[PDB]
């Protein structure tokens, strides 16, 4: 059983965070495949958030990407990590 | 998917498709599964060079995306010129300038990431069976 | 081929000897029996255990050739 | 004019450190560049934070001139093992992993 | 472990040893080492739960100034760029340091700490949800100012 | 009866394979202004 | 060994390492013969037929006589143009090898691909 | 299942592990036991040849040798080779 | 003849597999096809597939190695050179390129005697 | 009896019930399943949904083997006769 992934830093808008969790929730189970998760939260922000937009999964990472303001969520399920930002 | 049968009633042996090299099978961790998945079944098809590039024809889909992303860059570019050039007095700004410009500490906000990794560590461990000795046992009645 | 080793001649004297008592026979092979012989003659170690302990920490063995002679030349240096 | 042997080399002057490229997007001469610096960082502080060095590696790129292909800001993102898909400005994307460091590094320019 | 397999007496062929004595005196000795090590720890562990509260009170500080005028402007920009690096590394600090409250208070048979220092990790993990919180509603009222 | 390989195999013949040309433009603008690419390491 | 034996029996197969001895091979003949990385011109795809046949001489001399050596070198200009190239060979499961390498260069992309059928 | 025997050692017919790495593994383990046996000082021989392997190949292999031992594992794409020397198994598969 | 390895044998069967994938030939077909980053992965796999099936069908005990290249709508130049050591009366090696609109493919096929 | 073992698990950091789970898994594992290959199969998966995956555990009566392990993720133990070794790299 996967429980809610818990977000260590973000800054989103409540109903944005809320959307985020439940495109990386029906992604995981989809590709089992690390890139392919990441690919498929790219393109399914494009619609609903536009044109730039930007996915990784690592399991273990550390990284500092300049995004846009309100656009930047991260958010780490069990034994994984992702990280999303705009532009 | 054929047999080809050896002279002198040998045993059989057949060719097959599938490229015995590529790995036998393949298998990914699946998180919301939340145990390891092994998939038998394998593409099993080999390529020597693989080449992805960025080359589009004309009036593609995908050009068409490409043309709306630069409209919209421009389309900011063009405002903000613009309202700098309209706020100022006679503002001889440059559009390079003004894109630079554009990008604001509270307009853009950079902040780097990493991942807790435990520190990789080399250990030998050697395991032998208890000791074992030999025993000679003779019974007899008067024993 | 020697290459200037002193070395004790005591010990490796007994080994020849012991060697030759068994192998006495000529055959110009040893079996893992053969090594057992002599301290079965003597009565060096208790039981075969002991020898075979050694011998076994060697490295291998089988049922017969002629290099179970390193079982003396071992044996010698058990003595302690 | 240099030690040994006079007038050195066009190629003997210039060392790069062991690298293997997943894929290089980017012209040879920034590629070059960002090496350098790569393995020069990693050695600076060894069995150190990736984010750390991550930083560092940003303020080079940036600060060096005639590097900056325009649109996005320069982010370079450096893992061990992770699985990721960016869209980036055209011929501005670099990935390389040193084998000394094992490491892999991502540096591409986003708008 | 030692002390608690001890024999509790040893014997020859005829005298009897009583191991009983000597094992008293170890077993608070060992006791005694043991607790500078956990006081020594507890020392450590605290200044890092006192930094990180500091560090967290000291960005709800630069989040709270209003920021009317252009030069303030930039001051929130700034703390929410910080806010960005220290919130990325604050995850990656706090296992550490959450590791070595549970390993000290294990080690440790008295209270550290206590009451006061549970409340306060649970302070500083809800002062820091509560400051990203307030960054996001800050930048939304900041593109309109 | 069983197979054996006795018989001469060294003969080797090369076809050479090419494609007609046209203009490099055709019709097609180079690159694009933003570019994807995905790396796994 | 018995069963060692009788395998011998049903096929030969002379299996010597062939995954990356003729990568090897091939890999180190490339490097010389590729010369400057620079030059594409119309001129060098008349040349580049004749590493070709150089190529294939070095794959029997690497201890592949018994195999039969199939050999195809592609020659191209990458200008950022993506083209991905997959060969499949029916052969008898672990009695045949094959040997891929591909060297790309700043302007210049070849890859060379050796397929061994054992015959007799 | 089936055992083979290639350059004087009995490992898996089809080689989990590449043709070209195996061999050189295989021939290195070889020659490892020449020099130390199994039998004494065992734990040495074993961490020499994971060293052996880190220099030649991708790090952090993982290499497993008993006399009597079952095992199962995950490993990368051609990283899993095992074998069988007289009455010992070698088992490695690089992560 | 019966079992001697034919040139037209061969190339009837590259054939089929370009007109399975996506050829109606000549008149009465609308067929307008762009190489794409996802399509071409698929697209070699599929032409594979159906290269070793069409020769399977008709096919000989020959042993048969099959190697598929997709040119990027051409703009470069590529020459495919292709070497067969393999007895001539037992063998022969055929290449066939194939214009297909926006996306060019080469063919080849090798024939090992068995 | 399991006289000698090596522990190298985290204490008190919440993560103290990886070294009870090893130690309490083995022992029912074990005896139900009675093969060596099984045990290795059964303890790498109850540990993989309960710590994430990339966990390798090999089951051996007799055996030499040296590896490469994430700090306090390596247990080893023996379980009546039989020796368990369990550890998670990557």
């Amino acid at each position: 059983m996967n429980h809610e992934p818990e977000v260590k830093a973000t800054d989103m808008e409540e109903d944005m965070i809320k959307r985020v969790k439940e495109i990386a929730i029906n992604a995981v189970k989809e590709y089992k495949q690390e890139k392919q998760i990441a690919h498929y939260i790219k393109y399914e922000f494009d619609k609903i958030d536009g044109y730039g937009w930007n996915c990784i999964v690592g399991r273990n990472f550390g990284s500092h990407i300049i995004h846009q303001t309100k656009k930047y969520i991260f958010f780490k399920i069990n034994e994984l990590c992702l990280l999303l930002w705009k532009a | 998917l054929t047999a080809q049968e050896l002279n002198e009633d040998m045993p059989s042996k057949m060719l097959e498709p599938k490229n015995p090299q590529a790995p036998k099978n393949i298998t990914v961790y699946d998180y919301y599964t939340r145990k390891f998945k092994t998939d038998e079944l394998v593409d099993q098809m080999i390529v020597h060079f693989s080449m992805d590039g960025d080359y589009i024809w004309k009036e593609s889909n995908e050009y068409k995306t490409q043309e709306e992303i630069r409209d919209t860059k421009k389309a900011l570019i063009k405002e903000a010129m613009r309202k700098q050039e309209s706020e100022e007095p006679g503002a001889n700004h440059d559009e390079e300038a003004i894109k630079q410009t554009l990008r604001n500490k509270f307009n853009y906000n950079t902040r780097e990431c990493q991942t807790i990794n435990p520190s990789i560590r080399e250990r030998g461990v050697s395991t032998e069976p208890p000791p074992s000795d030999t025993i000679c046992g003779n019974i007899t009645q008067w024993e | 081929m020697a290459s200037e080793v002193m070395n004790l001649s005591e010990e490796d004297i007994q080994f020849c000897q012991k060697a030759f008592s068994d192998y006495d026979e000529d055959g110009l092979g040893a079996i893992k029996v053969s090594d057992l012989k002599l301290a079965l003659e003597n009565i060096g170690c208790s039981l075969s255990e002991n020898d075979l302990f050694k011998m076994i920490s060697e490295v291998d063995e089988k049922n017969t050739g002629l290099i179970k002679f390193s079982d003396f030349l071992n044996i010698y240096y058990k003595q302690k | 004019m240099s030690d040994s042997d006079s007038d050195e080399g066009r190629v003997v002057e210039e060392p790069l450190p062991p690298h293997i490229i997943r894929f290089n997007d980017m012209a040879q001469h920034l590629l070059k560049k960002v090496i350098r610096q790569a393995d020069v960082l990693i050695k600076e502080n060894p069995q150190g934070l990736e984010k750390d060095i991550a930083l560092n590696l940003v303020k080079f790129v940036k600060s060096q001139p005639e590097f900056k292909i325009g649109d996005g800001e320069w982010q370079c993102i450096i893992g061990k093992n992770f699985g990721c898909s960016l869209t980036f400005d055209a011929n501005v994307l670099a990935f390389f992993d040193l084998l000394p460091s094992r490491k892999s590094i991502l540096l591409f320019k986003s708008g | 472990e030692e002390i608690e397999k001890i024999v509790p007496t040893y014997k020859i062929g005829a005298m009897e040893l009583m191991t009983h004595n000597i094992c008293t005196s170890l077993s608070t000795w060992a006791k005694e080492w043991k607790l500078q090590y956990s006081q020594d720890l507890h020392k450590r562990a605290r200044q890092l739960l006192d930094s990180l509260t500091e560090q967290t009170k000291m960005l709800s500080t630069k989040l709270s100034k209003p920021v009317k005028d252009i030069d303030s402007l930039g001051y929130v920009m700034e703390t929410l760029e910080q806010i960005r690096k220290e919130q990325a590394e604050i995850d990656m600090k706090f296992n550490p340091v959450q590791e070595m409250y549970s390993l000290l208070d294990n080690y440790l048979p008295g209270g550290i700490t206590d009451k006061d220092e549970m409340d306060a990790r649970s302070l500083l993990r809800r002062n820091w949800d509560i400051l990203i919180q307030q960054a996001e509603i800050k930048g939304k009222e900041y593109q309109h100012k | 009866k069983e197979f054996n390989n006795p018989i001469n195999f060294q003969d080797t013949e090369t076809r050479y394979g090419g494609i007609q040309n046209q203009v490099v433009n055709i019709n097609q603008y180079v690159q694009r202004n933003p570019n994807f690419i995905d790396l796994d390491n | 060994r018995k069963r060692e034996a009788s395998l011998i029996t049903l096929n030969y197969i002379k299996n010597r390492f062939y995954p990356s001895k003729i990568q090897k091979i091939i890999k180190e003949l490339f490097e010389d013969r590729l010369k400057g990385v620079e030059y594409d011109p119309n001129n060098a795809n008349q040349l580049s037929e004749r590493l070709v046949l150089e190529l294939r001489e070095k794959i029997k001399r690497g201890k592949v006589p018994r195999y039969k050596i199939g050999v195809q070198v592609v020659f191209g200009e990458i200008k950022g143009q993506g083209l991905r190239i997959a060969s499949k060979c029916l052969w008898d499961v672990q009695n045949d090898n094959y040997a891929s390498y591909t060297y790309t260069s700043e302007k210049v992309y070849c890859t060379g691909i050796v397929f061994g059928c054992y015959f007799e | 299942q089936q055992y083979k025997t290639f350059m004087g050692a009995r490992v898996l017919w089809p080689p989990e592990c590449a043709d070209d790495i195996l061999e050189g593994a295989i021939r290195e383990t070889q020659d490892a036991l020449k020099k130390f046996e199994i039998a004494r000082e065992g734990q040495k021989i074993a961490e020499h040849l994971k060293k052996y392997m880190d220099d030649h190949f991708d790090p952090y292999w993982h290499v497993f040798f008993g006399k009597n031992f079952g095992c199962q594992a995950v490993h990368n794409k051609n990283r899993f080779i095992y074998f069988y020397i007289e009455k010992t198994a070698f088992l490695m598969y690089q992560t | 003849t019966d079992k001697e390895y034919i040139s037209e044998e061969v190339q009837k069967a590259i054939d089929d597999s370009v007109k399975q994938v996506f050829g109606i030939k000549d008149d009465s077909s609308q067929v307008t096809i762009t190489y794409n980053k996802d399509k071409v992965n698929l697209w070699t796999q599929q032409i594979i597939d159906y290269t070793i099936r069409g020769l399977n069908k008709l096919g000989k005990h020959f042993k048969y190695c099959v190697t598929a290249i997709l040119q990027q709508t051409n703009h470069a130049g590529i020459s495919v050179q292709i070497t067969a050591y393999q007895d001539t009366n037992t063998d022969g090696s055929l290449i066939q390129c194939y214009e297909i609109n926006d996306i060019y493919a080469i063919v080849s096929v090798f024939a090992m005697a068995v | 009896h399991a006289n000698e073992q090596i522990i190298d698990m985290p204490e008190n950091s919440e993560m103290k019930s990886m070294k009870n789970d090893a130690f309490s898994q083995a022992k029912f594992a074990v005896e139900n399943y009675k093969f060596e290959n099984k045990i290795s199969s059964h303890i790498k998966k109850f540990f993989d949904e309960k710590y994430g995956p990339n966990w390798h555990c090999v089951v051996g009566k007799h055996f030499n083997a040296y590896v490469s392990y994430d700090s306090k993720n390596f247990i080893f133990f023996y379980e009546g006769q039989l020796a368990i070794l369990l550890y998670r790299k990557g």
